[PDB]
């Protein structure tokens, strides 16, 4: 399951 | 020359803030005060006014109501998290940092900035909700049962002291860039290119408060103290979580109140 880091990482990219 | 470059950094930060955050402090205050075009927010101050609210479903169980609120409000924060990430890429030197450290700094700073966004929505009497169409009173929040009465009162307490500084959107951009570039976060690989952008950001901030608030008294130090207050609100959330886990039941709560709390943080 995908948490806060993942949404941050997706927005940085 | 040094100070011209400080002023230009301040300007660049403010234009980039304007571009990343459609919900500015100035727009929240216009709503709150009454400069507004569109009809004023509906006020919720008691159960009767709550229920006369149909401006916003299924059956939560006593020992999960609070947890499900917290999950609800964190998942609804994603748009905010993306905007702060957008703003962060605009801070000079940020994207140049090791991708791992960018994520780290956002993963911590995002909570603190969210409380800064919340203070914009608050005054001493209550908080905007439901995309600024409603207003929930401080007194009503505080009145409620069990552990729920103490959810928001410490956030009000901070907002009132923070809003007394009278920061505007151009001060807030810099302040927020400072929070993000905090050298002390857990797990940072390289804690020095980070500290160096921050120091530069502190200078611009210090100048920005001189130019923008030439009358004021330790505004710079009072504002740096608020960073500490912000971290404490975040860490206080862990203690609150313990309190839920072993409360003298029950923790039923009217659906509409649950819905309202998912708009807070
Ligand atoms: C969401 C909605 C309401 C409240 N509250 O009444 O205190 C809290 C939250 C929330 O989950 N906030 C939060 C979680 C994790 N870190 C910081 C804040």
């Amino acid at each position: 399951n995908l948490g806060l880091e993942d949404i941050i990482r997706k927005a940085l990219m | 020359p040094e100070s011209a470059d400080l002023r230009a950094l301040a300007k660049h930060l403010y234009d980039s803030y304007i571009k990343s955050f459609p919900l500015t402090k100035a727009k929240a205050r216009a709503i709150l005060t009454g400069k507004t075009t569109d009809k004023s927010p509906f006020v919720i101050y008691d159960m009767n006014s709550l229920m006369m609210g149909e401006d916003k479903p299924l059956q939560e169980q006593s020992k999960e109501v609070a947890i499900r609120i917290f999950q609800g409000c964190q998942f609804r924060s994603v748009e905010a998290v993306q905007e702060i990430t957008e703003y962060a890429k605009s801070i000079p030197g940020f994207v140049n940092l090791d991708l791992n450290d960018q994520v780290t700094l956002l993963k911590y700073g995002v909570h603190e900035i969210i409380y800064t966004m919340l203070a914009s929505l608050m005054n001493k009497d209550g908080v905007l909700i439901s995309e600024g169409q409603g207003f929930m009173t401080r007194e009503f929040l505080k009145s409620l049962r069990k552990p729920f009465g103490d959810f928001m009162e410490p956030k009000f307490e901070f907002a009132v002291k923070f809003n007394a500084l009278e920061l505007d959107d151009s001060d807030l951009a810099i302040f927020i860039a400072v929070i993000i570039l905090s050298g002390d976060r857990p797990g940072l690989l390289n804690v020095k290119p980070i500290e160096d952008i921050q120091d530069n950001l502190l200078q611009a901030l210090e100048l920005q408060l001189k130019l923008n608030h030439p009358e004021s008294s330790q505004l710079f130090a009072k504002l740096l103290q608020k960073m500490t207050d912000l971290r404490q609100i975040v860490t206080e959330h862990v203690q609150l979580l313990q309190v839920i886990k072993k409360t003298e039941t029950d923790m039923s709560l009217h659906p509409l109140l649950q819905e309202i709390y998912k708009d807070l943080y």
